């Protein structure tokens, strides 16, 4: 149908200059224009302009004039957007939305601005855990940077009991946690794995819970 | 700049109720081809905005007849009809009427249920953790209502501030309940200096404090 696919999350150090991808489809690209938006961690829209896709004419925001740029390639039904000389405010999600009045948007793209380095998670396991009725196990991922990780049970298998909790930063570098509960007759005969993926660093870690 | 104050900022409601969530502009907005831009949102934790309602009071192809918009002036409603789980999220008003287009700031739509206590489960750190020189004690409390809990950690019968990391869930979209992890990261220097790690829970559905605890030396 009609989507609007942007380019993945990125990090960059306050300074350098971010290019971000909208590719349409699903409708004849030229024939609506195409609105910038930007959500700032926390709550909040900010519109930053838009840009006419017919002539590439475009149209800032009072708040985003000169650090940013609009273009297209047409060519490719995509725009983008290019943010130069970035500081740790341009740290946000920046959706692509179609039309004057706005109706489909984009998914949108995280952009974290930080001299903090890419660095892979360590996880570890964590048992009750070794000997009623129901058992919680859980799963510690600390210290990675950027977000995201992805944290599955077995490979998915196990959906339900299942409770993943928000990143929190600890000095710099992130900590998530995950728990699970299964039968008591489940484990520890039943082998339970957390797999952490962390597509920054392209980590992939398998972490079996064994009993202590 | 036209500014769009959303009211409430929060909205706590039953399964089976009906909302009404108000927007109000500080100038009119009808455009200078006649229309009134006007735009309602849904967005879930998970993901982008979703339209529910373009000028004013027309649904979006595939948003339920449960959702309608109706208002003019200054004045704008979103009234929800028959409140479903899938409904939670942050819902938005939105004018492109008078350049530049600007947000409402927001209401969270909550689903009010029943109070439910937590299960607490402790959890000392691995073996792994512990050659590293660090040291966290997790613990987690799961499946309860409402989302105001406090938490306390003892060590040795004290109580421990520092270091203390909490997180809680959003809302569940099967039960509407919330969990939260709490971690007390230590040294490994200091977590073999003491015996007895205890997580307290004070929820509303209890005048005692559920207690989990362990020994080091215990098993
Ligand atoms: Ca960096
Ligand atoms: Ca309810």
């Amino acid at each position: 149908q009609i989507q609007l696919v942007q380019s993945g999350p990125e990090l960059k150090k306050p300074g350098e200059t971010v290019k971000i991808s909208c590719k349409a489809s699903g409708y004849t690209f030229t024939n609506y224009g195409m609105n910038w938006m930007k959500q700032a961690p926390g709550k909040g829209f900010k519109w930053m302009g838009w840009i006419k896709t017919n002539t590439g004419e475009p149209t800032y925001a009072e708040d985003f004039k000169g650090r940013f740029a609009f273009s297209l390639e047409a060519s490719a039904n995509t725009a983008y957007l290019q943010i130069n000389n970035l500081k740790n405010e341009d740290t946000a999600t920046y959706f692509c939305a179609r039309l004057r009045a706005v109706d489909y948007w984009g998914q949108g793209t995280t952009l974290t601005v930080s001299s903090a380095k890419t660095t892979a998670p360590s996880v570890y396991p964590l048992a009750p855990g070794t000997a009623g009725s129901s058992v919680t196990l859980g799963c510690l991922v600390k210290g990675y940077f950027p977000e995201p990780v992805t944290l599955t049970w077995n490979s998915g298998a196990l959906s339900s009991g299942v409770h993943t909790f928000p990143a929190v930063l600890q000095s710099d570098l992130y900590t998530l946690s995950s728990s699970v509960t299964v039968t008591s007759s489940t484990w520890p005969s039943q082998s339970i794995t957390c797999n952490v993926a962390h597509p920054a660093s392209s980590t992939k870690v398998d972490k079996k819970i064994e009993p202590r | 700049d036209v500014l769009m104050t959303q009211t409430p900022l929060s909205l706590p409601v039953s399964l089976g109720d009906q909302a009404s969530i108000s927007c109000r502009s500080s100038q009119t907005i009808v455009h200078s081809n006649g229309n009134t831009y006007l735009e309602w949102y849904l967005q879930k934790p998970g993901q982008s905005p979703k339209l529910l309602i373009y000028k004013v009071s027309n649904r979006f192809p595939g948003v339920p007849d449960r959702f309608s918009g109706s208002g003019s002036g200054t004045d704008f409603t979103l009234k929800i009809r028959r409140v479903e789980a899938e409904d939670l999220g942050v819902y938005y008003c939105f004018q492109a009427s008078h350049d530049p287009p600007t947000f409402g700031g927001g209401t969270k739509l909550e689903i009010k249920r029943a109070d439910a206590a937590p299960t607490v489960s402790i959890f000392p750190p691995s073996s792994e953790q512990l050659t590293s020189g660090g040291a966290s004690v997790v613990c987690f409390l799961n499946n309860f209502y409402p989302k105001d809990i406090n938490v306390k950690w003892k060590i040795d019968g004290s109580e421990r501030q520092n270091g203390v990391l909490n997180s809680w869930t959003d809302q569940d979209s099967k039960d509407s309940t919330y969990s939260m992890s709490s971690t007390l990261t230590l040294t490994k220097d200091e977590y073999e200096r003491h015996n007895s790690y205890t997580c307290e829970a004070t929820h509303k559905t209890s005048t005692s404090p559920i207690v989990k605890s362990f020994n080091r030396n215990e098993c």
